[PDB]
């Protein structure tokens, strides 16, 4: 549809003010943050799954911070 | 400078073929498509189509298809409009254009007037027209010159070698048996006729006839 | 798919007065994509307004207009004698690209009555076998006019050839030439020939008559 | 056309050794060439022009429902057929209506209906395909002579002095030779059809304005579209919907105008205007500047013998140079304008270099304004105009010292490497060996790798790079950089390049 | 047959045959014919050394009639090349690139 699969980004030459540039940073995060605020109860058990498996410490967060970004808009 | 010249007025007969040329200047030829626009006898402008020039591709308007064609010559910057099986209804003026795509064009072609008829080249019948008593109104005697049955156009109708243009109205001519009939009327005061010579000079270089007729009183 | 029509088809207005053309496009929301062409008879037009807000190169700043979707306008506040022409307009978005039934500018002046002169056929034409009775109507305004050929008090519509010019360059009036074509034998079997010209100026038709027995 | 007051002004340091140079330029950026025997040049793009554009297809974003027709039938009858399926203008769809004995039928639980609605497009977008030969490039070129605040920003004025020129390079005529008059002639050999990629994208018109879109994404747009000629469209059922079926009543409803969704579908698209020829903002073109005939004349001219004045006060161009305008009141002209850039007043040795070489007075007329630019060194310097008691000076200081400037070349150099693709090494001009293989190594690296997974948008390639940086943590000896190869650079850089 | 002494023109614009070669059609306006048509395929303009080979060997003008169209094909090398028709000022060139 027209809602998703935007032209961005051209990335050919293009040093200029495009149609939407400064709003491109607000595409995902804010809409995904509005999703995780929409569903806080998920966010509590979300990061729990990272500490469950692998016992490798620092890469357990690699699960969470990536997986917490999966659930919004699938 | 961008100026589009075309083949001039063309004399045709039904059943023949013609290729209407459009010569362009001021730009590289293959870089602009040629918009072809027909002007109907009722002065309607009927758009014929545009030819992709690169690539040499004609794009017809559906009404104009299969009896018309768009052909090109790149080097001399001459666009061609080909027409097969000429018809009398096609008598009209044709135009070309230098393509600015969906905003059309900035320059109009010079125009091509095609005449499809079946006449014989004929000198006009030039008649000095004597005004009657009821034709003299308000100190002026109106005089007139009938130009009848000439082919082809144009005819140059002047009065006393064009010396008096004052009340001269040269009227258009229409088709009678594929011949043209017009009339021209000079308006001069009553003191100037028949005291001064008034002679309508009809120059028809197409038939090579320059006719001089002076109106005489009754 | 889209139908275009331009109104008023003929507008008589003096120079300097604003002329706003009421105009429309049938297939709707053209965005702007509407133009204006001025064409004198026997010439190619000239593009007046593109983008609906913007002139071409050669067209002077007196031309303007606005609109979107269906309706569009051509607004010339200082109309001029150079503006005299047949106004055209044409559309984009969908295809095929087509125009509208055009509109004429006419410079307004005082209503003028025609000068009617009906000439009997020349002696040269009679010897040729035909007779063409011509009727010249000169310097009449506006263009609304009618000619009626009354032969012996009876109107004949056969052999009537009406040649009239457009709005003049000098006095900006109209001139008409009517022609009644007959055979010499049919010419000599009918006596009274007159062309009555009715016009908005003269409440009665202007009657110029001659008989073959008269002079 | 010139580099005066442009947003991006970059320079060229002449090493001489050749009269020809291969440089890439842009619409916004203006290149400035400074060489021996060759005056100071301005090279920039005005815009990108295209002559003839073919119509690829169109898209109807806004539609309306007309003439809803639903032919009801009984269960077990199988398919329902409405007579409107003959015309393609009517949008027909199968379906069913659950039937009782109360409504229209003698059976229960099932049904069949054919719902047809005439399609009416309120608004439609149109795309355009670019032909390579039709592409034109208007390249403003300028050489710095005696100038004012008027003529220097003026084109036709410097054409009278033959110091500025315009021209159109096309694939049909990529080479153009233009004369600078008193300073000689220059030959410019460009590459119009390889400057951009003509077939890489289309030009899409949304509403009144037109915009650029990738042509592979152009066909992948999900929305009712249109063939070039006239009538029969595809996927026009997407702007309309259906509902439950109660007896014969079902309402086909049309989606609203998708123009906003099209503007939402546009993100990195460049706004492009047009009149009779489309003018593109950001240029990419590869040209060859041949300076062979360009030379210096009137070095025969000696110094000016009389007082100077400031027509305008000095300032910083922000690009690293200082420009001044001088009104010379002396009548001894034409004369070479004395001027320098010095460290201290007690030291007459020139240090800073003149941006505009050989300042010269046009005519003997007094109070004639002259605009000459110079590049002072870093630190405290002085602008000294004239010799002897005739001189009026000015103090200048520039904090851009080569420490930070080395990064301004480095960091922007990698920025010059990014977004320019393989043409980024054309700043390696009069190249070969290094510069040749430097592009060649990046050639196949530009034809593979970054372009293979290319299409990543902002944090998509940026976030995984931080996870690919973890690939450099877990590795083995001699295998360290193997997982680290594409991680550092070419990936996180462009992510840091565009923030925002 | 020595070289042709006069201006050239493109009867049709250049394109790629898709088989690895580039064909052009040239309308020669010079009246000095019959003459061998000057033409080459070069790497850069500053380098006059021919690199690409002519598919149609020995291009030739049929008759002295001006504006006579001639269709000659050549095979340019890989990368950025140039189609140069003629010698001296008389030449009109074109840029070609082949990614194969």
């Amino acid at each position: 549809s027209v809602s998703v699969q935007t032209h961005g980004e051209s990335s050919l030459v293009n040093k200029t003010e495009t149609w939407l540039d400064s709003t491109k940073a607000t595409r995902y995060l804010m809409k995904t943050e509005n999703w995780i605020i929409r569903n806080p109860g998920y966010a509590f058990l979300a990061a729990v799954l990272g500490w469950m498996l692998g016992s490798n410490n620092g890469q357990r967060v690699v699960f969470t911070i990536l997986l917490l970004l999966v659930a919004p808009a699938y | 400078q961008v100026q589009l010249m075309e083949s001039g007025p063309e004399l045709k007969k039904p059943g023949e073929t013609v290729k209407i040329s459009c010569t362009t200047s001021g730009y590289t030829f293959t870089d602009y498509a040629m918009h072809w626009v027909k002007q109907a006898p009722g002065k309607g402008l009927e758009w014929m189509g545009w030819i992709n020039t690169a690539t040499g591709e004609p794009t017809y308007a559906y009404d104009f298809k299969e009896r018309f064609g768009f052909s090109l010559e790149t080097s001399a910057s001459t666009a061609f409009l080909q027409i097969s099986n000429l018809k009398i209804e096609d008598t009209a003026t044709y135009f070309c254009a230098s393509d600015g795509r969906y905003w059309y064009f900035g320059v109009w072609g010079a125009g091509t007037s095609v005449t499809v008829s079946s006449p014989k080249t004929t000198p006009p019948s030039v008649y000095p027209l004597a005004p009657v008593c009821g034709d003299t109104t308000g100190s002026m005697v109106t005089l007139g010159c009938l130009v009848k049955g000439y082919f082809p156009e144009p005819v140059t109708v002047t009065w006393n070698s064009g010396s008096l243009s004052s009340g001269v109205h040269t009227f258009p001519a229409v088709l009678q048996s594929d011949l043209y009939t017009l009339s021209s009327s000079v308006t001069v005061p009553s003191s100037t006729w028949p005291s001064e010579t008034v002679t309508c000079n009809v120059a028809h270089p197409a038939s090579s006839t320059k006719v001089d007729k002076k109106i005489v009183p009754r | 798919d889209i139908v275009l029509t331009q109104s008023p088809a003929s507008l008589a207005v003096s120079l300097g007065q604003r002329a706003t053309i009421s105009c429309r496009a049938s297939q709707s929301v053209s965005t702007s994509y509407m133009h204006w062409y001025q064409q004198k008879p026997g010439q190619p037009p000239r593009l007046l307004i593109y983008l609906v807000s913007n002139l071409e190169s050669g067209v002077p700043s007196r031309f303007s207009g606005s609109g979107s979707g269906t309706d569009f306008t051509l607004n010339i506040h200082p109309v001029e004698a150079e503006d005299e022409a047949t106004y055209y307009c044409q559309h984009i978005r969908e295809l095929t690209r087509s125009e509208a039934g055009p509109s004429w500018l006419e410079i307004k002046r005082a209503d003028a009555a025609p000068t009617v002169s009906i000439f009997p056929p020349s002696s040269e034409q009679l010897t040729s076998g035909g007779a063409s009775v011509v009727c010249f109507l000169n310097n009449f305004y506006p263009k609304d006019i009618n000619v009626k050929w009354k032969i012996d008090g009876s109107e004949r519509q056969n052999g009537v050839l009406n040649s009239w010019t457009d709005q003049d360059s000098k006095d900006s009036t109209y001139s008409m030439s009517s022609t009644l074509t007959l055979t010499k034998d049919e010419y000599e079997r009918h006596n009274s020939y007159t062309c009555e010209a009715t016009h908005k100026t003269s409440t009665s038709p202007i009657v110029k008559s001659f008989n073959r027995n008269e002079c | 056309f010139n580099c005066l007051g442009m947003g991006n002004r970059d320079f060229i340091e002449g090493a001489s050794g050749a009269t020809w140079v291969d440089l890439v330029l842009e619409g916004d950026s203006c290149l400035t060439i400074m060489a021996n025997d060759k005056p100071t040049l301005d090279v920039r793009m005005i815009n990108i022009e295209a002559s003839q554009l073919a119509e690829v297809r169109s898209y109807c974003y806004h539609a309306s429902v007309t003439d809803i027709s639903t032919v009801a039938r009984c269960p077990m009858t199988g398919e329902a057929h409405n007579e409107k399926r003959a015309d393609s203008s009517y949008v027909c769809k199968q379906g069913f209506t659950d039937r009782g004995w109360g409504n229209g039928c003698g059976l229960f639980g099932k049904g069949s209906i054919d719902t047809c609605a005439k399609f009416s497009c309120t608004s439609k977008a149109i795309g355009r395909t670019i032909q390579p030969e039709n592409i034109k490039y208007e390249v403003g070129i300028f050489v710095h002579g005696t100038t004012t605040s008027e003529n220097h920003g003026n084109y036709s004025a410097q054409v009278g002095a033959s110091q500025a020129a315009k021209f159109t390079v096309t694939p049909n005529a990529p080479s153009i030779t233009l004369k600078l008059g008193d300073y000689g002639e220059v030959t410019l050999d460009c590459e119009p059809r390889s400057g951009l990629n003509t077939e890489a994208f289309y030009v899409m018109t949304v509403g009144s304005k037109s915009f650029l879109v990738h042509r592979e994404w152009f066909h992948d747009l999900a929305l009712p579209w249109t063939p070039p000629s006239s009538t029969a469209w595809r996927n026009r059922e997407l702007l309309m919907e259906f509902e439950e079926a109660h007896a014969t009543k079902q309402s086909v409803v049309a989606l609203g105008s998708q123009e906003g969704g099209l503007h939402q579908a546009l993100a990195g698209a460049i706004v492009v205007e047009y009149s009779s020829s489309v003018k593109l903002t950001s240029g990419h073109l590869k040209c060859r500047l041949k300076m062979d005939k360009l030379a210096l004349k009137g070095t025969t001219y000696g110094m000016c013998t009389g007082k100077f004045s400031f027509a305008k006060n000095p300032a910083d161009t922000g690009h690293g140079t200082v420009v001044i305008e001088l009104s010379y009141s002396g009548s001894d002209g034409p004369c070479k304008i004395p001027i320098v850039s010095v460290a201290s007043l007690n030291d007459m040795t020139p240090v800073g270099r003149l941006v505009t070489v050989n300042p010269f007075v046009a005519t003997s007329s007094a109070n004639s304004k002259v605009l000459v630019e110079m590049e002072p060194p870093f630190g405290d310097s002085y602008i000294v105009v004239g010799r002897g008691d005739k001189q009026i000076n000015h103090h200048w200081h520039k904090a851009g010292s080569t420490l930070g400037k080395a990064f301004l070349t480095t960091l922007k150099g990698a920025q010059r490497l990014a977004a320019l693709g393989d043409t980024a090494w054309d700043f390696g001009s009069i190249g070969g060996v290094f510069n040749s293989i430097g592009k060649a190594v990046h050639q196949v690296f530009g034809g593979a790798f970054r372009t293979l997974f290319g299409g990543m948008s902002w944090i998509t390639q940026g976030l995984m790079g931080a996870l690919l940086l973890w690939m450099g943590v877990n590795a083995r000896d001699r295998s360290i950089a193997l997982a680290f190869l594409a991680t550092g650079g070419v990936l996180l850089f462009l992510a840091t390049n565009v923030h925002a």
